[PDB]
């Protein structure tokens, strides 16, 4: 993060034999794009949400300085 | 300008004068939306007290312990969970009755942080300028043990060592 | 102040204390500069060079931001030009 | 009209000021900004570079009081952001910024804070008007002289590696 490889932490994702809550078929990765569900779960992939919800979080933090308040900008 | 801890910074409107530890800073301006500096001085007195007695603690619990087993804990942090919490329950209602009646104090009077606290007499006698170079005498080392206690907290939760 | 305006074109001070005060011939050069690079940039992250993990390139994500601006960029710059400015 | 370009006219918002106004201005950036806005950024500019001119210049000559330290100033600061100074560094310069931005957002607004003013004169090098307008053109002609310096130096020392002559 702070060298600025963002890609480290999309490497290695979820393989499609990974059963949820254990270790067998996992990755390391926790940020990643991947679309569409889960294979066992039939869900959406839990990196696929955080890397979802750190956009925007990034993005509302950044829309909250827009209007005007005691420093003159 | 007015300030004398940011020398360049003109403090706000309600840092002047009295309420002593008064060194004009509030650079984020808070003291603009509260009301007056009462609550605001009793919540940081309240803070600098307990960070006192924190500090103390975490000093005498490194060096000194009760008889008992289970105070022998070194590690305060360590300690917080090894203790029976028999113990922590009786500190926490002692604590929570005098909060009680200082609640119902601080919201509405003139000087919330003056709990009337004064076995040995410290402030009789003593004048206006003596009383208020122990006022400022209180904060400073309230707010250095605050920060004090805070770095202790975090070196212990950070590399495990309680001290140094 | 008075940001409300009925004429053929808005006031100065509807741009801010930055923009008021940039000559038309300025804004103008640099509105079309930065559209040109936003959309190379945007064409050359994707479009002409398929996006991948291993390549994402800040300057090409930074410069596409730079295309909404433009936008903004030539607006000002007409604001500015029909203002005598 | 202008002092330092005699070809171009004088820039409209540069009259007189003890930070060394030779109305220097081709393209008319004071017209943009308010000049007190572009004058703190230009002495925040001026400290930095000194600063970072004569630690670059040091820590290449004598810099080793441990292990970490071994280092030519240009690999220093990946292996000092890996020991954990730069953090600490960043740390109280973030804090220090985030004072600056209520002091420059002081002025600009009211008060009296002269662009580049924290009131840091501890030892009392300046005592009068003359020597604080004397030293403020000093400071700024070495800050840009150091602006330009440090430039060269790094541009130098990544396009080969070398030593203080770099
Ligand atoms: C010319 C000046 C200069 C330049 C070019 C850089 C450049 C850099 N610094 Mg840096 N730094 C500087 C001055 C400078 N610094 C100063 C003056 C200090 C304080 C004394 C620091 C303290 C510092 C720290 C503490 C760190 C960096 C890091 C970095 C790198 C991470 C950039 C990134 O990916 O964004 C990341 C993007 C974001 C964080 C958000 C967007 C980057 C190469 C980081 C690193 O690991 O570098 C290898 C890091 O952790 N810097
Ligand atoms: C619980 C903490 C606490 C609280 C409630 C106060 C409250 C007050 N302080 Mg104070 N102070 C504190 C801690 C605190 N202080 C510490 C630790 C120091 C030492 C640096 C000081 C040094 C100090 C000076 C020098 C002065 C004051 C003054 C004041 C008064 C006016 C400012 C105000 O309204 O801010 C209210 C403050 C808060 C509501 C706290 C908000 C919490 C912020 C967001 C802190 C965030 C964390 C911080 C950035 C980092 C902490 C982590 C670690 C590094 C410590 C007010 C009674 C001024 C005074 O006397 O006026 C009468 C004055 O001149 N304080
Ligand atoms: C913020 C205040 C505070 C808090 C929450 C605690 C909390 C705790 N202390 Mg403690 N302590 C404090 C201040 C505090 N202390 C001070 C100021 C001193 C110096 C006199 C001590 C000296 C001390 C010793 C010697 C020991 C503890 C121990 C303990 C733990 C078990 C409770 C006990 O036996 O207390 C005992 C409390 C005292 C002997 C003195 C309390 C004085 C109070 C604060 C003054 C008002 C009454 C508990 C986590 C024990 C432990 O488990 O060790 C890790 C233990 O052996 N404390
Ligand atoms: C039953 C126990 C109890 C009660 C009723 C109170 C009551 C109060 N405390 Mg208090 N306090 C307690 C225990 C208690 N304290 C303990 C054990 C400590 C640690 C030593 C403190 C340390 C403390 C500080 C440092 C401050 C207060 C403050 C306050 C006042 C405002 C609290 C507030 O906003 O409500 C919060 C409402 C809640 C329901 C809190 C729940 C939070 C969860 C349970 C945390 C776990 C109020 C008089 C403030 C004050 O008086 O400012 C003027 C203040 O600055 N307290
Ligand atoms: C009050 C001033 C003060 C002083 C003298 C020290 C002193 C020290 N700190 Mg420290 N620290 C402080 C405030 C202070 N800290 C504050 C306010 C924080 C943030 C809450 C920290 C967070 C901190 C960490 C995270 C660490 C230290 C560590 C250290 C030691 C190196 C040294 C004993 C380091 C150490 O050796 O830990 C044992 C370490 O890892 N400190
Ligand atoms: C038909 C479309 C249209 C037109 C002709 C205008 C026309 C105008 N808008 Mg406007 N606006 C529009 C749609 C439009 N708006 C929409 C859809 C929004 C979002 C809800 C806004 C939000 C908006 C704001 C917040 C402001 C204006 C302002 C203005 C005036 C000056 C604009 C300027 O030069 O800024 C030039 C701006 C820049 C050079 C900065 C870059 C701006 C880019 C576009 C931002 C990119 C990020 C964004 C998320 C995408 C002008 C009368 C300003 C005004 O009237 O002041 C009182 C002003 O402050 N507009
Ligand atoms: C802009 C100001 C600035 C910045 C960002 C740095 C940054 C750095 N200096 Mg440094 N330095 C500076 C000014 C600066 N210096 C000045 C003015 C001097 C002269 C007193 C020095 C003298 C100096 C020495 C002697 C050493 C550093 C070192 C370092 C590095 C590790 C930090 C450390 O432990 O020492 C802070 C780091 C890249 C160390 C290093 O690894 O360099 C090889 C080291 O040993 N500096
Ligand atoms: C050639 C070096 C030089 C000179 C002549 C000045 C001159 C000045 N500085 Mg300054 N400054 C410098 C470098 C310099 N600075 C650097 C590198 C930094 C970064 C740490 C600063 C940071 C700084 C601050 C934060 C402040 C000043 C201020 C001042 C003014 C009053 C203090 C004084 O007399 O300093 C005399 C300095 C010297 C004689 C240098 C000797 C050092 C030997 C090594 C004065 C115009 C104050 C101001 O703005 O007042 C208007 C103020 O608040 N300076
Ligand atoms: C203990 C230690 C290290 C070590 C040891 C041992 C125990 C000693 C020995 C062992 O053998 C090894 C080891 C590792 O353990 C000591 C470390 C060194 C320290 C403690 C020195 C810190 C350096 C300070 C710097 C480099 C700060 C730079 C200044 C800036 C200012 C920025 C400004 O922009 C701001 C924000 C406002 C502007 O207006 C103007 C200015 C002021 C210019 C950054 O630009
Ligand atoms: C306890 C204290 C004061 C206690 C006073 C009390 C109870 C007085 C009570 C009374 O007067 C009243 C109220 C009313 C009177 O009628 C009755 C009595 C009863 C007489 C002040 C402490 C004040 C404590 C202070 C200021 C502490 C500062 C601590 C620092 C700087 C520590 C730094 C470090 O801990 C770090 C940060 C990291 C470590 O690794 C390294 C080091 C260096 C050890």
């Amino acid at each position: 993060f702070f060298s600025g490889n963002w890609k480290a932490y999309a490497q290695n994702p979820d393989t499609a034999s990974h059963i949820f809550g254990s270790g067998e078929g996992s990755g390391t990765a926790i940020l990643t794009f991947l679309g569409g569900f889960h294979p066992q779960t039939k869900s959406l992939w839990l990196t696929d949400m955080a890397h979802h919800h750190l956009a925007i979080a990034v993005l509302f933090i950044v829309a909250g300085h827009m209007y005007r308040t005691n420093w003159l900008i | 300008a007015q300030s004398k801890a940011l020398p360049f910074l003109k403090a706000p409107a309600k840092l002047d004068g009295s309420l002593a530890g008064d060194f004009g800073f509030d650079p984020m301006g808070i003291s603009d939306q509260v009301a007056n500096l009462k609550y605001v001085r009793a919540a940081e007195l309240k803070h600098c007290r307990v960070a006192m007695l924190g500090f103390l603690g975490w000093v005498v619990q490194q060096y000194v312990h009760l008889p008992g087993e289970i105070y022998a804990e070194s590690n305060p942090l360590k300690a917080l969970t090894s203790v029976p919490l028999l113990s922590q329950i009786q500190i926490f209602l002692f604590i929570g009755a005098i909060e009680l009646a200082t609640l119902d104090q601080t919201y509405t009077a003139d000087k919330p942080w003056d709990l009337g606290f004064d076995p040995l007499n410290f402030s009789k006698g003593k004048s206006e300028q003596q009383m208020k170079d122990l006022e400022v005498k209180e904060l400073k080392n309230g707010r250095v043990a605050m920060i004090a206690i805070m770095g202790l907290i975090a070196q212990t939760l950070y590399t495990g060592v309680p001290l140094f | 102040e008075s940001t409300y305006w009925e004429g053929k074109a808005p006031p100065s001070v509807v741009l801010g204390p930055f923009l008021s005060k940039i000559p038309s011939g300025v804004l103008g050069p640099a509105s079309l500069v930065a559209l040109i690079v936003g959309s190379y940039c945007t064409h050359e992250s994707n479009i002409f060079n398929t996006l991948t993990v291993d390549t994402i390139y800040p300057a090409y994500v930074l410069g596409s931001f730079l295309t909404p601006i433009s936008w903004g960029l030539h607006v000002a710059a007409w604001i500015q030009k029909m203002n005598k400015a | 009209k202008s002092k330092a370009v005699p070809f171009l006219p004088r820039p409209a918002a540069l009259d007189g000021s003890v930070v060394g106004d030779v109305g220097f201005d081709p393209v008319g950036f004071t017209s943009w900004l308010p000049l007190s806005y572009l004058q703190e950024a230009e002495i925040k500019h001026c400290r930095i570079a000194m600063l970072a001119t004569l630690g670059w210049i040091v820590a290449d000559f004598v810099h080793l009081p441990g292990a970490v330290h071994e280092v030519s100033s240009l690999a220093a600061h990946d292996v000092a952001v890996k020991s954990g100074a730069l953090a600490q560094i960043l740390i109280w310069t973030s804090i220090a910024e985030a004072i600056s931005v209520i002091a420059i957002s002081q002025m600009l607004e009211g008060s009296g804070r002269q662009p580049g003013d924290f009131k840091f004169d501890p030892l009392n090098f300046a005592k009068d008007e003359k020597s604080l307008k004397k030293m403020q053109l000093s400071e700024l002609k070495n800050g840009r002289l150091a602006m330009l310096a440090f430039s060269g130096i790094v541009t130098q020392a990544a396009l080969t590696g070398h030593a203080f002559p770099y």
